[PDB]
Formats: C-alpha cells, structure tokens, sequence
DNA sequence: CTGACACGTGCCTGGAGACTAGGGAGTAATCCCCTTGGCGGTTAAAACGCGGGGGACAGCGCGTACGTGCGTTTAAGCGGTGCTAGAGCTGTCTACGACCAATTGAGCGGCCTCGGCACCGGGATTCT
DNA sequence: AGAATCCCGGTGCCGAGGCCGCTCAATTGGTCGTAGACAGCTCTAGCACCGCTTAAACGCACGTACGCGCTGTCCCCCGCGTTTTAACCGCCAAGGGGATTACTCCCTAGTCTCCAGGCACGTGTCAG
DNA sequence: GATGTATATATCTGACACGTGCCTGGAGACTAGGGAGTAATCCCCTTGGCGGTTAAAACGCGGGGGACAGCGCGTACGTGCGTTTAAGCGGTGCTAGAGCTGTCTACGACCAATTGAGCGGCCTCGGCACCGGGATT
DNA sequence: AATCCCGGTGCCGAGGCCGCTCAATTGGTCGTAGACAGCTCTAGCACCGCTTAAACGCACGTACGCGCTGTCCCCCGCGTTTTAACCGCCAAGGGGATTACTCCCTAGTCTCCAGGCACGTGTCAGATATATACATC
C-alpha cells in the first residue's frame, strides 16, 4: 500500500475553507510538497547533530534547522507553533 | 491498560505523529531520535499546509469555482513574497505563469 | 489589424491558458530518436513523455523570459540569438 | 530491420511560437528556431542519459516516470505532479 | 609626462590577476563583522581565522559578480559597467 | 559606521581582478549594499551554529558551514 | 586528528618524487577528498533506497561514479575500479 | 599480517574508508568490495590533480606545490572544472582572461 | 556442456583446438588459445555479415549474394585493408568514374 | 568434408532476421574462416619459436591479433577474447 | 536519323558493365586457347569443367585491375585515351 | 591462331568494366600478349601440381593453390 | 621532467638530398621534403609498433635489433646482415 | 657550372659510394621520440638504430626510383609530389 | 654457443677461388641467405605433403619445391646434381 | 669400428646431419625421409657456389682479394635468375647499380 | 702502420654405428561419372563499311623555380670517466597439459518441397 | 520528337530450407614428466656527462632552363547499318580415369655409445 | 625618449623534511542468520494497424515598423601629486572560557500483546464542461 | 470584429460508505552518554610606542554613452491549399510486478602488535635585499 498524507491534507482543508474540494492533481502536488520539506528538515537536523558530536536529534536540532531553512517570519511562527505544541504536550 | 488517545490528539494536531516518528527513525538520519522531534516537525508541516491552502482558497473563490486546481496553487505560491523564496526552484505541472508584460512593450 | 495588435492578444491568450503547446507525436518521435543513441530496444511509459514535455516546455519558457529581459536591456524589442547566448552564460550553462 | 531516422523537424515552428508566447515574447528573429532546437536537443540528451542510467541500474527495459523525476531532481529543477 | 586613459588600468588588471594577496584590509573588516554580528547577539567572540575565511568568501563573491557585470556591460556595447548591469546580472542569476 | 572601511580603492581593485576596465561612480554604494546583504546572510547562520553549540566564541568552521549550506563551499580552512 | 596526509605524499612521490607540497595545499587536498567522498556516498545511498535495497555494493559506487563524473573521467575510473576489484578478489 | 591496501595495490587506506562508511550511517550494510573501488577512484583523481599541478610548478621552475598551482590545474581541465565549479580555493586567484572586446 | 557454451560462443572450440594441435604449429597447445581464436573468428564473421545485410536490404532482396559481400568488404575502410589482395568471384567492382571523364 | 556452414548460419540469424544466404556466399565465408585461421596460427607459432618457448598460450594469440588486424579491429577482438577467457575462467 | 554524340554511349557502357557480374570473354574460344597453351607443358591433358571457369575469373579480374591502373596512368599523362606506354609503365611500377 | 579467339569486343567489354572510355587500336595485340604471359605462368604451376599427384586431369584446387602461391588468392571454388 | 620536443628538422634537407642523389635524381621539386618526412614517419611508426610489440611479448625493456629485422620480415621487406 | 652538370656528378658519386647518408644522432633521437608514445623509458641496442636506418634509406631510394619513372612519363624531368602519390597508389600502399 | 655455416662457405670458397678471402660481414650475409632459402624450400615441401594428405617429406617434395621456386635455368642444373648426389649416396 | 662422415659419403661440403636435425626440430612434418637432407644440401651448395663465383669475378674486376657486400650486390643484381629469386631483399652496405635513365643523359 | 683476417690450441657435446618396433605408403582391382565426342538450327553476335569531328600530340611562348656558389656558425663525431639497470645464467620445484580410455549426441548427407526468385511483358517517365 | 530507363504487373520453377538417419569426433575423469615461474647472482654495455675537433648545417644571391599555357589539324576511332557465321542450347553415346578399397612390407623414430668436429680463446702479420 | 618588469648573486632564517616513542586502530579467525539471487507466473498497458476529416501546417503576398549604422557632443572618471592619517608591527599583561577528566542517573532502543485508523473498492449524482446564442467592447 | 456573458445539456469525476488488516499504542527493562562538577592552561582582548604605506582631496584632460536620424528588409497579419494529427476501434504479447525457496554474505567478537601521530630536530628553499638589463609605449 502506498501510504499518503491525503486524508490529513483534506482534514486541514476543511478547517480553512469548508466549502471547497480539491482535485487529485493538486492533492498529488501537496503530497509531494510534504515529502520534500520533511526530507530537507531531517537532513539539516542530522548535520547539526553530527557536527556537535552528539548522538541525538532533539527539539533543539529541529528548532535550529527550522530557523536555518525557512524565511524569517515563517520561522518565527513555526517556532511559536512547535513551542506551543511541545509545551501543551508536556503539560499532558 | 488505558484507552488509547493518539499522540496527535495530545499535541492537538491532525498530522500523524506516529508515522513521522517512524519515518525519522527509519530514514537513517541519526542513531537516536527523541520524543520532541516528531511533534515539532508535524506541527510545522501542518502550519505550512494550512498556510498554502488559505491563499489557494482565496484564488479559487476569485475564480468563482468550488474547486482548487493547480493553476490556483501556482497563483498562491508565486504571489506570496516568501513562499516564492522557499519554492523558487520548484516548477508545478499545469501551473502556467503569472500575467507579466513589461511596460515598454505596451503602446502609449 | 496593425502589426503587433495581435501579438499582444496572443500573449494575453496563452499566458491565461495551461495546455501543452508542442505536438505530442513529433515530440515523442524525437524522444524515441534521441534515446536510440544510449541504447536500442528502449520503450517509454505513456506518462514519461508527458513528464519530459512539461520539463522542456517550462525550461524554454524560463529561457525566453530571461532572453526578453536581455533584449530589453539591449534597448531592443526583438529577441536575437546573442541574447540567448548571454542568458545562458550568466546562468553558467 | 526497423530503424529510426531524424525527426528533428518534428517540433513544429508554430509550437515554439506558442511556447515563446507563454513566455510573453512579442517579436522574434527567424534565426531563433534552429538555435532553439539545438538548445532543446542538448537538454534532452542530458536528461535522457540520466534516465537511461537509472533504468539500467534497475535492469528494466521500460523508462518509468520516476526515472525522469529523479533525474530532474539531481539536475536541481524539481518537478511536482507525477508522484515521488 | 602623462599616460593616457586605460593603459595603467590595463597594467592594474594584468597585475591583480597575476598577484594573489587578499585585497580587503583586515582591521576594518574585523570591526565591520563585529558591528553586524552584535545585532544578533552581544558580547560575541571570534577566532582569528574566522575573519580570514569571511574575507576570502566575500572577495571571491564580489569578483564573480564583477565578471558577470562586465559581460552584461559589453552586451550593451558599452565598456563602462553600470549599476543596472549589476541589477540585471543579479536578477538573471536569480538572487534578486 | 564601519561599512566605510570598505574603501573605494578596495572596491576598484576587486573590480580589476574581475576584469573591469572602466568603473561608473555610482557602483560603490550598490556594491557596499550587496556586501552587507551577503555578510548578514552568512553571519546569521554562523551565529546560529555558535548558539546551538552554546559556545560564546565563533569558530571558522561555523563560517565554512554557513557557506556550505548556502552552496558556496570553501576549501582551505577545514574539511 | 585523522588526516590523509601520508597517502597524498606517497602518490606525489609516485607522480613526481623530486617535488614537495606545502601544508596548505595538503589541507586543500584533504578537503577535496572529503568532499568527493561525501558526494559519492550520498548518491550511492540514494540509489540503494530507490530500489528498496539495504546494502551498498560495487554497482552503486559504479553508477554514482558514472552519474557524477564527466564522461572521459568515468571510463578510466570505472576501468581501474574493476581492475582493483579483480585483483582483490 | 599484510595490509588490504597492499593486497589491492593501492596507496589509500581501504580500512579507513570502510570504517568511515559504516560510521556515516549511509546504509545499514556495506559490501566488502565497495571501499576498494572507492579508494581507487579517489587515488585516481588525486593523481590526476597532482600531475597537472606538478607541470604547472615546473612551468614556474618552482619545486614546491602551492595552491596557485592547484587553481591553475582545476581551471584548465574541462572535466575537472565541470566537477569542481561550485568551489572556491583559498589563495587561488584567477586565470588571466581579458575579454577580447576590451583589448585595443 | 560444450565448451562453446561455457565460453558463450557458437564456434566449435573442440574443432579449433583439434586443428591447432593437428596443424603442426607448435608441440604444445594451451587451453586459452582455442577459446580466444574462436571468439575472434565469430567476431569477424558477424562484422562482415552485419554490413552485408544492409546492402542486401538496400537491394530490397531477402538473400545475400556475392555482389553484396563485395560491396561490404570494399566499402569498409579497414576490411579493405585486411582483404586487400583477395578477389571475390562473381563480385564485380564498386561504381567508380573519374571526375575528369564526365561532361 | 567438415565445414563451418552451420555456425555462419547461426551467426547470421542473430544479426539479420528474415535473410537467407546463397551457397556461393556460404562458400566464400567458408574460405575466409580458413584463411584467417591459418594466418593467426602461423604468427602465433613464430612468436612461440623466437622466444625459445615450447607453448602457444593466450598471450601468443593476443600478440598475433595485434599484429595481423588493423588497430580498431584488434582492440575489439582483444576485448572479446578477454571477456571470453575471463568468463570461461 | 537519330545519332548520339561520341562517348554518350561509352559512358552508358561503363554504367552498364560496372553494374553487372557476368563473364565477358567467349567461353569456347577461351577454353581452346587454354588447351593450346597447356599442350606445351604436357600432351593429352584434360581439364575439369570448373577449372576453365576459375582461370577465366582469374584472368578477367587481372585484366580489369590492369585496366584501372592503365586509366590512372593515362589521366596522369593528361590524356583520356589509354595507350601501350601506359601499360608498360603500370607493369614496371608494379614490378612485373 | 587460337590467340585471336579472344575477340576485340571482349577486350572492349573488359576495358569498359574497368572504366576505360576510349581505347587506341594498338592495345589489342599487347593485351593478348600480356594475357598469354599470365596464362603461361599459371598453367605451368597447375601442371606442376598435377604431375606431383600423378593425375591426368587438371583440378580446380590446382588452380587455387597456384594462384595462392602467386599471391592473388581466389575465393569461390573451395579450398 | 624531460619530455622531447619535436626533432622534425633533424633529418636535414642535405640528408634527404644525399639519399635522393642515390636514386638517380637529377632534380627535386621544393615541395618534396614535407611529403617525404610524412612518408618516413608513417613507415617508422609502422615498423616500431611491431618492434615494440615483440619487445613487450618477450617482457624485455631493451629493444633488440632482431625485433627490427622481424618487423621488416613480417612486413615482407626482409633484411640480410644484422641476423639470420 | 651550368645546371645539372654537378647534379650528374653527385648522382654518379653517390651511386658509386656506399656509406649511410642520414646522420646517426638525429635518426637516433627521432627513434627515441616516436617509440615513447607506445612505451616511455624504452631502451635500444645500438645495432637496432642502424638496422632501422638501413631499411629507411633503402625504402626511400626505391620510392625515388619509381617516382623518377612516373616523372619521365609525364615528359617532365622534375619529380613532383603527385608523382610520389601516383607511384604509391599503383604500388598499392596508398 | 652459436651454430653457423662459417666453415662450409669458406670450404666452398676455397674450391671456387683458393686465392680469395671473405669478410665476416659477407659471411653473415651468406648465413642469412642460406637460412632464408632453407625456410622457403622446407615450407613449400610441407605444403605439398599436406595437399596430398601424405605424412612424410621425400626427395620428390624437395624436387617439386625446387622446380616451383627457382627460375627455369637454375632448376634443371639443381635437379641434375640433386639426383647425382642421391645416386651416389644410395650406391 | 670406424666413423666416416655422411657429407664425405655424398661428396658434399655442407653438413648433411645438421640439415637433417634442423628439419626434424622445425616441425615441418612428422616424418623426414632419409634422402631429403642430401638433396637439400646439394641445392644449397650449388646456389652458394653460383653466388661466390660471380662475387669473385667482381672482386677481380676491382683487383681486390677480399669479398665484401658490394660484390654480392654486384653479383645478385646482374644475373636475371638470381635477381628474380632475390627480389624482395635488402642487402646491407650493398648500394645500387649505376643506372641513369637514357632520357636524362644529354642529347 | 696497425689491426682484421687467418692461424693455432683445448675440449666437449653433437653426430654416427648398430639394433629395435610397427605403421605410412605401394600395390592390384574395381566402379562409375563426368568428360569428350557428334549433330541440328537459329539467331546473337561478330564482321566489314561508312561517316566525320573530337582526340592526341607537335609547335611557340614565357617567368619563375631551384641548382650552383659563398661566408657564417653550429653541433655531430671523437676520446674518455663513471656507474649501475638489467640482461643472461644457475638452481629449485610444482602447475599443467600430452596422451588414454569409455562414452554419446552434434553435424553431415539425403529426400522432399513450396515459394522467392527469375523470367516474362507492358506502359510511364526521363533525358538526349 | 522520340529513344532508353524505369516501374509495375503476371507465370511458374528449381533452389533453399526442414526433417530425418545416423556415426565419429568431442567430452570427462585421470596420471605424470617437465619446463617454465620464480629466486638469486653477477658482470656487460648502456646512458650521463666532460672537453676537443672542423665537417657539415645554414642563409643568402643569382641566373636561365623548364613546366604550363594557348593553338592547330588531321586521322582515326565511335556510333550506326547489313550481312553472315559459329556460338549456344540440347539431345544422345560411351569409356577413361578419379576415387575407394584390402593386403603387405621396408622404411624411419627411438635408444645407448664415444669420440672427434668445430667452437671458444690466444696470437701475430700483411692487406688495407 | 625613459619607466616598467625580469634576472643574476648573495645572505639568512625558519618551513619543510626527517627521526623517535608508543598506543589504539586494524587484521586473523570463528560465529549466526537474513538480504538478495533464483525460477516461474500473470496480466496489463504498450505497440501494432486502419479510416476520415479537418485543424493544423505550409506556401505567397503585401508592406511599414524595426534593427542598427552613422555623426554629434559634454561630461564623467582615469591619471598624477602633496598631505595626513591609522593599519601593521613588536611587545607586556591578564584571565574568560575552551577543552579534558570524573560521576551517575534520566531517558530512549528495543520487545511484546493488542486493535482501530487509513487504504482499496464500488457506487453515484451533481459540478463541471461542453454546448450555443445575444450584447458589449 | 472579438470579447464578454448569459443560458441549457448531460456526463464522469469527487466524494460517501464499506471491508478490513497492519502499523500505531501501552507497559516495561536497562545500558549509557550526556548533564553537571571541577580543573587548568590556551589564546583572545586590552593596552603601549614605533613605523611609513596607504588613503585622501584635488586638478585636469579627452574618451565615452546618450541622442537624433535614416532606410530597407524582413517577418507579422492575411489568404488558399493540403496533409498528417487526432480520435477511436480492434489485436495481442512483452515484460513490469509478485511470489516461495535458498544460501553465502556481512556484522559481531577477542586479539596484539605495528602504523602513523604527537614531539624533537636542523638545513636548504625560499624571501629578501641589492644590483641592473632591455622591453615597451
């Protein structure tokens, strides 16, 4: 089975524009976009772990990779989202 | 044994924390993976998805259509002055171009 | 119509549209030709030729936008081959 | 005994006029078309060579679209729309 | 006695392509780097080699941009490079 | 105001190495702006590497890595 | 610190036994070797995963060598790669 | 004990490349023939660089290789330059290359 | 499993080894001689026939006849060197008129 | 009268599919094979004799091939014989 | 009446006979000449039917080769007609 | 007399095959002479082979071997 | 470090004139020398390649004149005097 | 002296004389120049150079003979490069 | 040790011209001349055996090779003294 | 109980037994008949004598008493049978016969 | 006048004297095919005549190409000191291919055929 | 205008190609004599380099002999016609000698011997 | 006419090139078990072949708006000098923090039993597209 | 004349329900490496006097980019022809993709010893200095 992110993109779509559907061509574009940014971030997180002789990728590595890869305002809001997520998950 | 409550529902996310943690471990990025990596990554991927779709739906509404198609995603990505930087090398099939005529070409 | 009255209309027309513009069959026969150098007995899946066509058509549209900027810089409206050769050199091709 | 012959005239001059019209080109010296085919040919040679290299490593005889997508990514001009 | 224009500029070009020393001064660049960096974090500290690696990268980048600028300049059939030549080169390169 | 330390002669000589025979008088301030942008886009990465390491001293490996991620790999100060 | 600073010297003695090398240029050579090593290992790893394979064999190195190096280098490199492997085996 | 590099007839260390592979995470397995092949490739490219650098040195009648000779090497072979285009070499300078329209 | 099928050849390694031993060329014959010789004879056979069939196809005929072999051998700029003294019965000549003779 | 005709016919059916061969051409080929066989075995014998060796090996046949055939044919003939002897080994 | 110009048919003869592959000397007279020569070296000889064809093929190939060499010698001499001196030079340089 | 059985038109046809457009009329007796010297050589060798075998018929192999010895090998008749 | 530059002038024009003056030559066109040196180089290459082939088969590093004699003999131009 | 009288003297001489006429040392370096393209660091017996020189002088003299015949057939006395080419072609090496 | 014919050419020279000497170069030439004609005759003798599917070389194969290779006036005198030698030997 | 050489049986100077040995070791055939080496020796002796007689007469024409390669060239190139036997051969030190073409000599 | 030829010496390994084993060639007889022999007829080709203009080749003209002669200069040839890479020989032994045998299926000679070619003819186009 | 080349179409045959029998030349398992792959020595002659020598390498002036060109002409070969003869096809004869066979032998390869022919090594004188 | 870089002889001082100790990285060998090589299959989607009509492609016309070759001009920047200033050098001085050794415990690699979240499939019904006509630019 | 806009037809794609199974969850041990504590010794920052190479401001001269002008020729807009693209129907079979058996290849482990990496050395390659030649404009 070819696992895909399609159901999750569809859930997200129905929270910003509840009237709108999406064609399979656009769904396949989104499905490629997710894989691309996943690979880039995991790449830089790996390098940052290796250079400091640490064995481990933690939340600090992902934060630093995000600040390196995304433009500044996107990095700010991404960090705010990840911080809120990890804080509320820790509070659980 | 407690009734399961998926980690996405502890984080308050729709993206699959389980799958993204699996893919972090299996992808040979590093020999150990901490529990704070996948929640953060899935949160950022959700953020970027919703970011793109919010502009694409506006383009779709101006087309007076109920459906998003690649033309509208091209409009969204190329109109945002920062998403154009992240995806500057990417080319989208069936996307076409933004209307663009240099002022010198038009008549007086 | 006056010269270029319709050239603008064609620009406006085709930039609005999203269809492929090369004839599929000749493009396919050229792909099947060029492939013949690196091996014989090659076959192409139906989607592969479309992928190639999309790639080449977008490549060329990008080259032509760059060429147009070069021509305008030259204080000209017509694009000429020198504009391609400079475009490619600053790109480092 | 079936063997191909040159089809380089196959990319019609009208087709290139339509492409360049998507680039917003207004006026074009006629010498352009044969240069433009030459450039296109060098491009196609590159991409196909890479594609074939992938096909061979897998011991396939059909070229698959993933071969093309990977070759394009290695060249650094990523194509979205065909999986991967 | 006076040389005519360009002949000594020609001597300069041949020299500086023959010579291979760094051409930006160390101390002013060292302060400029400190001034820029402190806006990201105060009380930073620098290895003496990191400044030299920066100066090497900056010199190489500017030399390459000026090469492309000179090609843009000869295309317009000028010999003087113009600010618009820099802007065009930067746009076609895809950084502008 | 340390950017004035990139003097006009230091610019001219780099233009000479690039082959420029004749230099317009407005080029210098544009060149300074371009260099300031490049420096900021390198130093921000260098300092991000410095901070993740918790170091307070910047190391030349950080500058090499800032160039390498940005594509402009440098040989000589490390490997 | 590990470095390649023995083996470059050996090769130099084979190529030009009268000639010396500055430590700066030895450092350059060390980084050149590390760079091409990382490129080849990267593309070998990619070519494994596309085929859902688990190991790197000589074939993945050979295919990466043909993909990355221009055509005249690629022939001679693959020739002496297979010559080395036949001697080893 | 007899070294694997002397088995292969190579100067570069087979065992060091084999170790560096296994610790680089590039794959969960490494096949026995890979590090020999990779060492041979790296030795070939090193030899190719150094030969040109040496001939550049003796053009100067210098006898110590310095980075200017390596820049003169890389920028004068059309295959090496294509392999090494995205790279800056410290102390390397440029090739003397005035454009023809500029000369009188 | 015939040695031709170990070598991957159609030519008869057994026969060519027999003829090497019986032909009084030398008092001992090693096992690497006949495989190499049979391979090279196969190669040159296939080489000639590949050109000959092209001429045959241009003749729009299904059959190779000596005229086609002569066209093959005399057109290839290196086989003409190997077979430069050889003459082929029923072969004829390549069309050849000196430019000075024509109007 | 043993002949090479069946082997030529097999080879023919690997290069051209629907084409047959007349007996006149078959007899020409049958003479060509015998001629090149005799020439190569001749020079291989001389090379063995001059070095005071008793034996014709693969080296003698290789050297004779490099002497008798033109250069490009010699290259591909050596590549064929090398591949054959390697895979046979 | 119709009449071609001199040599109009000569070229047509060349084009016709280079295209074909038949033997051109009369078989019976040639066989009689063969039997007349052989009578010197022995008496009451006989010839197999293929032997005379082999001789005729050899002799016709020999003469065609000599004639091509003669034509090159004649053209060298700045002439179109072949004359006996061109045969005698061709044979001398060939070492006959 | 049998030397005149090789007729003038046969010589014309052979000269035509070899690309000869115009022929002086003295060529014919010289050509008959050259052919005669060639035939004498080949037949002398043929008979010599026939005699060593103690045969009375000339065979095609005798001609093939004689032509090989003279160095102008014929393919087509076995051997 | 030594690598030979051409000695193409080393076979002096006097030397070629002295050879030609053995072969009956009253007179010599001035364009003969270039064609002669070309012919001579071709011949030398065609002999040395064989000689070196024999040298290699024997594994010798020193060329022996018997190699040259055999190179001539296989090529048909047998030489009497330096061996037998 | 008028043209050809001394050339006649030279031909009579050098058909009478029998020494080798190329200089040893140049021919030696030209061997050392060409062979290296097949294998560098070749070594030569001193006789092998002499055997080469003998062969090359005999070959060239014979070519010049044939050339001179070709020259007289054109009713020239000057040997021309085309005479060499034709001679070589009829000989069958071109 | 090298074999050579350097005795026998001298003996024949003493029979033909007992006043005359010979240089070592010309003796070497004679040695190669003898080796050459020997190899020609032995070659054609071997050919003439195999065409008849015979196994030996007899006097007949030498005689036929002698008639094939040597021009006509040499061939008669050579064959005469060949058969004279053989009749003396066998008697 | 006594030994007498086969060449002295044959009345030849050349060695019969050496030719017999050289044949058997030359692989030319798997058998050698007893009469062959006598015949072959006689042929070689005949040809040697024929060469040396002419060389001697050439030496006497120079009033030299030592034969040298020039005289062997003078022998071979002046007998129409010897030249036809030995056409494909270069003799060291031999030079050429003085042989100006008639058209070249003045009127 | 000086050293290459022409002679003299030791000695060892190549040849000759004799007996042996067994198979390549000489022999007598046969078969039969393919070679030499004769004959008819028609009709392709060769032979003999005509017409004539395009070729071979004999002549005058001409301007330049290179043969002959000199002063400059340079490096090919000579005698020599020096070394050591590798050519050439002795010793060890073991990797391998010559030669046997029992076995059997790959390639040759034969009959049959059926369809690709060749032989046949008619109409359209090229080219002189 | 109209002659020859081309091209399109139909008839029917004899050659290539398939199947078949079958037998002899390729295969596998095997021993063992050896010569050639490797180890070591050692002493030739090849390459590097020094100074001296002057024969030959080199550039130049210059003079007229030679190759290339235009022109003519006449005679002989090419293109065409009518006659006629022996080539070519095909049928019927028949017998010489190529090609095969079974018996036989006398010729040559193999072996041990021992002794002397001629091949290194030392010499000096008379041809150059 | 006269200023630029090239080349030759000499000093001298430290970067290269060598030699030493020794330790931790590699090699020799045996082990366990699973990633890849193999033989056989299915079937789909690729390449084969045909008709017809009609969009697309091709060839010609007309011609005036573009490319670009020319003369003019006034100012913008290369060249050259005297003034002055601070980058580079050698040095004294310190101590923030970079780099190493030691302790131990917070945590994440890997197992297992469990089960419901996401994929492949059928169905459909209505949003889109295909169609056409009349108004406006 | 072309773009726009308003209206009708009907189909094949998105979207719902459905089965279901395999990849996520929870409870758990335990080897460790990395968080913290302490040390200590490098080299970075701070400060001093000396040096003179470089930077700076200015004069000035003419070479260069920008402007107006012309012209001719070549594509852009339009027409008629014609050809092979495009659609769609019918064939069929090669090779992508899946599977069950098997093995021989690589990771894991202990060893011990020597390769090469710190630490000590010194000399000859080079920079520097002085001298001066001839190429260039």
């Amino acid at each position: 089975r070819k696992e895909s992110y399609s159901i999750y993109v569809y859930k997200v779509l129905k929270q910003v524009h509840p009237d709108t559907g999406i064609s399979s061509k656009a769904m396949g574009i989104m499905n490629s976009f997710v894989n691309d940014i996943f690979e880039r971030i995991a790449g830089e997180a790996s390098r940052l772990a290796h250079y400091n002789k640490r064995s481990t990728i933690t939340s600090r590595e992902i934060q630093t990779a995000v600040r390196l890869l995304l433009p500044g305002e996107l990095a700010k809001h991404a960090v705010s989202e990840g911080t809120k997520a990890v804080t509320k998950y820790t509070s659980a | 044994r407690a009734k399961a409550k998926s980690r996405s529902s502890r984080a308050g996310l729709q993206f699959p924390v389980g799958r993204v943690h699996r893919l972090l471990r299996k992808g040979h990025y590093a020999e150990r993976v901490g529990a704070g990596a996948p929640v953060y990554l899935a949160a950022v991927l959700e953020y970027l998805t919703a970011e793109i779709l919010e502009l694409a739906g506006n383009a779709a509404r101006d087309n007076k259509k109920t459906r998003i198609i690649p033309r509208h995603l091209q409009l969204a990505i190329r109109n945002d002055e920062e998403l154009n930087k992240l995806l500057g090398g990417v080319t989208i099939a069936q996307g076409g171009v933004l209307p663009n005529i240099q002022a010198v070409l038009l008549p007086k | 119509y006056r010269p270029g009255t319709v050239a603008l209309r064609e620009i406006r027309r085709y930039q609005k549209s999203t269809e492929l513009l090369i004839r599929k069959l000749p493009f396919q026969r050229l792909v099947r030709e060029i492939a013949q150098d690196f091996k014989t007995d090659l076959r192409f899946q139906s989607s592969a030729v479309m992928a190639l066509q999309e790639a080449c058509e977008a490549y060329l549209v990008g080259l032509f936008e760059d060429t147009n900027l070069c021509a305008i810089h030259a204080k000209r409206v017509t694009i000429m081959p020198k504009d391609i050769q400079l475009a490619r050199r600053i790109r480092g091709e | 005994r079936k063997v191909l012959r040159d089809n380089i005239q196959g990319i019609t001059k009208p087709a290139i006029r339509r492409l360049a019209r998507r680039g917003g080109v207004k006026r074009i010296s006629g010498l352009i078309y044969e240069e433009t085919r030459g450039v296109l040919k060098v491009f196609l040679e590159n991409v196909i060579r890479d594609a074939v290299t992938y096909t061979e490593h897998a011991k396939r005889k059909t070229v698959t679209a993933m071969d093309v997508v990977y070759a394009l990514k290695r060249q650094g001009r990523t194509l979205y729309g065909f999986g991967g």
